[PDB]
């Protein structure tokens, strides 16, 4: 038991719940990278090194504009620059080159076997990542001031805060690697942030899952539920009233309508 | 930093819990925003 | 100085002081308000004798402050111990009045509603339900898992630092269902949103 850990292998899991996967196990320099349904096969397996390298199949993940252009791929770590395959893993679910500033990993569809790109970081629930041997969706209730639950109401379409009745369907949330949160009974459903505003602040409802940057969430160490990167906003019970059925999408203040827990 | 359980609600639990963390954790040294156990008091 | 008083009071009005170590955030002795006695875990520090309740004749307990002991003392599991509003009142009271044959039982209550909350939120709100419903519970693996790990998952936190947010180690923790998740990086909820406090290995940074 050591404070320094030198390499360590793992997963990576991002949208929908798919893994990280060098598409079709293959071994050559520029093989490209895939979403793909999660199991153990060892091209889903992603080793980290205390260098800044991420790695499968003993090559380095990989990025240049000048040779591979917007795509993700595998590469040698003795021949590529070492600009190129350095990375970064953030708590809110980036992960980037240090180098690249502008630049975040993408996966530009839901669907398994699209190829993995860098694109412009605009802190989207396709560019949210889980590195971690679990993938799987975290599924629990998420409590409020006054002890009250999160529900999805008006047939999955509204969200606000009730009583919390022990297994109850609609007070049940799944959270995804992603870093959505949905709708356990349906998983096409997001918590969304609407254009519909309260107090000129955004209301958050249920949505079809889109990807973008209106349904990705992050529980922090603040108990906030906040959206990632800089220029920062955190869910909120509005006015600390949960009789106006309104969850806003608030300046963040750690306040106890602010504070919400996870109970799994 | 007192418990009384008859003036006692989920509300004043939940109160003093937060006083008890705030006394225990550091002020300054956290860790991905979770703060480490105060050296002294 | 190094521990921390803390005061519990019964609906009979009977209030303890508690004194935690902040080194271990562990429970290392109490005094009953108004008395003359005293009472330490065999495992207390020096200093614990040393500095605290030297106005009081200091007794040493037959347990230690660690669960095993404690459960060992009591007869009985944490998974089969009910904790919440009168409990915590019963277990006030019968360290209150020094009992012998409740006080392991009493100290599990009190370690956990108290201690083991402010450690972890998913502790707290389980506490809080039984505050808000008064209605009993009885840990199972989720709570237990985490009262276990929490050492370990300080010190995989910090470790974490030096590797992009991964753990050097595999923690086994468990949701309500009783399904093991485990654990190798800080990109859980169930870690970073869930440890309040943390326990101090190693010198580190984020
Ligand atoms: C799913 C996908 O994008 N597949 C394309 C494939 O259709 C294309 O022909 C190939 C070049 O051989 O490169 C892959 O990335």
């Amino acid at each position: 038991n050591e404070c320094l850990v030198e390499t360590r292998t793992t997963r990576i899991s991002g949208r929908d719940a798919l893994c990280v996967d060098v598409a079709g196990a293959l071994t050559s320099d520029g093989s490209r990278l895939i979403l793909y349904p999660c199991g153990q096969q060892v091209n889903q397996k992603w080793t980290f090194h205390s260098d800044g390298t991420v790695r499968s199949l003993g090559k380095c993940l990989a990025t240049n504009n000048s040779k591979f252009g917007n795509l993700v791929v595998i590469y040698d770590c003795s021949k590529l620059a070492a600009e190129d395959i350095s990375w970064d893993v953030s708590v809110g679910g980036t992960i980037m080159n240090p180098n690249y500033e502008d630049l975040a990993l993408t996966s530009n569809k839901a669907t398994r076997s699209t190829n993995l790109t860098m694109e412009v970081n605009t802190y989207s629930a396709s560019q949210g990542w889980r590195v971690g041997n679990y993938v799987q969706p975290i599924i629990g209730s998420i409590v409020g001031l006054d002890d009250m639950c999160l529900e999805a109401t008006d047939g999955n379409t509204n969200m606000w805060l009730e009583e919390c009745v022990p297994n109850q369907r609609e007070q049940s949330w799944a959270l995804y690697s992603d870093g959505t949160i949905r709708v356990d009974d349906n998983r096409e459903l997001c918590v969304t942030a609407s254009s519909s505003t309260y107090d000129n602040w955004k209301v958050i409802t249920i949505l079809n899952c889109d990807g973008s940057n209106n349904q990705r969430w992050v529980f922090l160490a603040d108990g906030s539920i906040s959206t990632p990167g800089n220029q920062r906003l955190a869910m909120d019970v509005a006015r600390s009233d949960v009789d106006l059925k309104k969850i806003i999408l608030h300046r963040p203040h750690g306040d106890l309508n602010q504070q919400w827990v996870l109970f799994y | 930093a007192n418990l009384r359980l008859s003036e006692a609600n989920s509300g004043t639990y939940k109160t003093f819990i937060g006083r008890v963390r705030e006394e225990l954790g550091s002020e300054t040294y956290r860790l991905y925003g979770i703060p480490v156990l105060k050296h002294s008091l | 100085n190094r521990f921390y008083l803390l005061t519990l009071t019964s609906n009979q009005d009977e209030s303890i002081t508690l004194a935690i170590d902040v080194e271990d955030m562990v429970a290392v002795a109490y005094q009953p308000a108004g008395s003359h006695e005293s009472y330490f875990f065999l495992n207390a520090p020096q200093i614990a004798f040393h500095t605290l309740f030297t106005d009081t004749h200091q007794n040493v307990l037959n347990f230690d402050n660690t669960f095993k002991s404690l459960e060992n003392a009591a007869g009985t599991t944490r998974q089969t111990i009910v904790l919440g509003v009168d409990p915590l009142d019963f277990a006030i009271s019968n360290l209150f009045n020094a009992d012998p044959k409740l006080l392991p039982l009493s100290f599990l209550v009190i370690i956990q509603m108290v201690l083991e909350a402010s450690k972890f939120r998913f502790i707290e709100q389980s506490v809080a339900y039984s505050f808000k419903n008064e209605k009993t519970f009885l840990p199972d693996l989720a709570i237990v898992s985490l009262e276990d790990n929490w050492s370990e998952i300080s010190l995989q936190i910090q470790a974490s630092t030096s590797l992009q947010g991964l753990f050097g180690s595999v923690v086994e923790l468990y949701n309500s269902n009783n399904e093991l998740i485990e654990v190798d990086s800080i990109y859980y909820p169930i870690i970073l949103a869930n440890v309040a406090l943390q326990l101090y290995h190693c010198q580190v940074s984020t």
